[PDB]
């Protein structure tokens, strides 16, 4: 649904 | 299979709150503990990777220890009338002994701990 990522910096 | 409860402490638990104006950056803090024997790796993620810059955005905690993460919201066009759908999570694992990315790699889904929480604007 609402895929999540790897944050940025 | 199930997934695991957090080990880890949040603070906020549920909740990161950007105050405007959103001229500026807004920073805000999350501080996660690790209260056990052993050390925690853990990763942030979130659902507007373009509009944070989180600081760190990964890493390990040592046993009995807590690290601030810097969460920051990069400067936008606020819109009051819209409902931020950002959302954020951490991800942790215990470290292996005697250690990384490869690590990550090869974790499998249930060897991860989920936390989320979701982003509020105000002003
Ligand atoms: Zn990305
Ligand atoms: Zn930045
Ligand atoms: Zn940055």
């Amino acid at each position: 649904e609402e895929e999540f990522f790897d944050a940025h910096e | 299979m199930a997934k695991v409860e957090q080990v880890l402490s949040l603070e906020p638990q549920h909740e990161l709150k950007f105050r405007g104006p959103f001229t500026d950056v807004v920073t805000t803090n999350l501080k996660l503990g690790n209260p056990t024997d052993r050390n925690v790796c853990f990763k942030v993620k979130t659902t507007v990777p373009r509009r944070y810059c989180v600081r760190p955005n990964s890493g390990v905690i040592d046993a009995g220890a807590s690290l601030n993460v810097s969460v920051m919201l990069q400067p936008f066009d606020y819109d009051p009338n819209e409902k931020s759908k950002h959302k954020f999570m951490v991800q942790s694992m215990f470290a292996p002994p005697d250690t990384m990315e490869a690590v990550w790699k090869e974790a499998k889904p249930e060897d991860l701990m989920d936390s989320k929480l979701r982003c509020v604007f105000e002003l």
